[PDB]
């Protein structure tokens, strides 16, 4: 199979500027064709036979090459265009898509905003302690999030899921979730959470003590 | 408006078959071809194959012969099926019509497929309670599978400053996932919130009144 190489596989953009994403095929092929994905809904065509707009796709798009080289570009990035962008040839079987170029929109410093939740009640009548953490709204996406409870630092009890970058504001939130059985839930106190981030002059501490 | 549409299982167990059929319109299958494509939990996308308007076939010898397409053209209707799942044939699943430069202009919205032998379960839903001009809640979805839960706050009438982020799949085999949503915290007092959970695979809907402790 023809295998098609996007690379880099991460870039940013700010706004305004001009951003470039190449496609290199192993094989030549005569025509080129993109598509869009934005956060792992169906791709759209976006541009098709190397240099043809597809219906919808605004005019800061275009597409250009020839042989084995092609490439997409942004005149000027804005903030609807962070997504994925595969290239695809259909010139010969398999017909096949590079493995994407995402794009993100960098944007201005953001310090998270940061939450913590004690575990429900009715939770704990089931056995099970889900202490969370949230971070919200804050760019860039690097953060460092530690459980503390009674001084200690918890490892290996805590999973942190992320937000793609929103669609108006391109910024990041972030959860983190301990998990503990109730007993050992009620065998300490202090639970905290501590935030660093380049947003942040210092860490952000955020706790609770269980009862109230 | 050409539109085409996906129906399939959700679930699959290892070594049995998956059948999908995609359902069209605005265009004749007799006329136009069908290809299909997939898009395993966080990966690229891989072409599987195409029924012609003529009703020859092309497929991606990677499926090593598992995938037969076909097709009835009054009924509307593209067929696949693909034997002998495993774990690593889990993915998105869309059918396509190729169109200009026979690139698939139009696009299904996907159907989910999940390969395990593990069985339906609906999720427990807790509230993660606002604190004492912003303020933050949410609720806590847990111990579900397979993927997806849709959650919506006062049956989508509250959107902004939502947050719905992704399940993780843990150890157990079960998902979980959190919604926040931030507000004024002059609400608190006033304002109903209300987190409303569904889960299609188990035919389970869950609202769940979120207030301060
Ligand atoms: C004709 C052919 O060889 N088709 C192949 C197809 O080859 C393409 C493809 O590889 C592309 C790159 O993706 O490169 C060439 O095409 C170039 C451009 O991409 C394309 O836009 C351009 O189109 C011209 C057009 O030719 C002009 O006439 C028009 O005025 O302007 C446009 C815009 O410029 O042409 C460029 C080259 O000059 C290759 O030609 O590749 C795919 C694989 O991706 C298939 O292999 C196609 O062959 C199909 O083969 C099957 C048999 O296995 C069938 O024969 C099928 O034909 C039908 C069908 O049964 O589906 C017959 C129907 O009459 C026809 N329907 C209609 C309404 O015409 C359908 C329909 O065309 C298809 O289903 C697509 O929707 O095809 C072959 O198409």
């Amino acid at each position: 199979e023809n295998v098609l190489t996007q690379s880099p596989a991460i870039m940013s953009a700010s706004p305004g500027e001009k951003v470039t994403m190449t496609c290199s095929a192993s094989s030549s092929v005569n025509y080129m064709h993109w598509y869009q994905q934005k956060s792992s809904t169906s791709p759209k065509l976006w541009i098709y036979d190397t240099s043809k707009l597809a219906s919808g796709v605004p005019g800061r798009f275009s597409g250009s090459g020839s042989g084995n080289s092609y490439s997409l570009t942004i005149r000027t990035m804005e903030a609807e265009d962070v997504a994925t962008y595969f290239c695809f040839q259909a010139s010969g079987y398999p017909l096949t898509f590079g493995g994407g170029t995402k794009l993100e929109l960098k944007r201005t410093v953001a310090a998270p905003s940061v939450f913590i939740f004690p575990p429900s009640d009715e939770q704990l009548k089931s056995g099970t302690a889900s202490v969370v953490c949230l971070l919200n709204n804050f760019y860039p996406r690097e953060a460092k999030v530690q459980w503390k409870v009674d001084n200690a630092l918890q490892s290996g009890n805590s999973q942190e899921s992320v937000t793609e970058q929103d669609s108006k504001d391109s910024t990041y939130s972030l959860s983190s979730t301990l998990t503990l059985s109730k007993a050992d839930y009620e065998k300490h106190k202090v639970y905290a959470c501590e935030v660093t981030h380049q947003g942040l002059s210092s860490p952000v501490t955020k706790s609770f003590n269980r009862g109230e | 408006q050409v539109q085409l549409k996906e129906s399939g299982p959700g679930l699959v167990a290892p070594s049995q078959s998956l059948s999908i059929t995609c359902t069209v319109s605005g265009f004749s299958l007799n006329s136009y071809g069908v290809s299909w494509v997939r898009q395993p939990p966080g990966k690229g996308l891989e072409w599987l194959g195409v029924i012609w308007g003529d009703g020859s076939t092309n497929y991606h010898s990677a499926l090593m012969s598992r995938l037969r397409i076909s097709k009835d053209n009054s009924k509307r209707q593209v067929f696949l099926k693909l034997n002998s799942l495993q774990t690593d044939d889990t993915a998105t699943y869309y059918c396509t019509k190729p169109g200009s430069g026979y690139a698939f202009a139009y696009w299904g919205q996907g159907t989910l497929v999940t390969v395990s032998s593990a069985s339906t379960k609906g999720p427990s839903v807790f509230p993660l309670a606002p604190s004492s001009g912003t303020a933050a809640l949410g609720c806590l979805v847990k111990d579900y599978f397979p993927e997806p839960v849709t959650v919506s706050w006062n049956s989508g009438a509250l959107t902004s400053g939502v947050h719905t982020f992704p399940a993780v799949l843990q150890s157990s085999g079960l998902y979980s996932l959190s919604s926040v949503v931030t507000v004024p915290s002059s609400s608190l007092g006033t304002q109903t919130y209300i987190c409303n959970v569904n889960h299609k695979p188990s035919n389970t809907k869950v609202d769940k009144k979120v207030e301060p402790a």
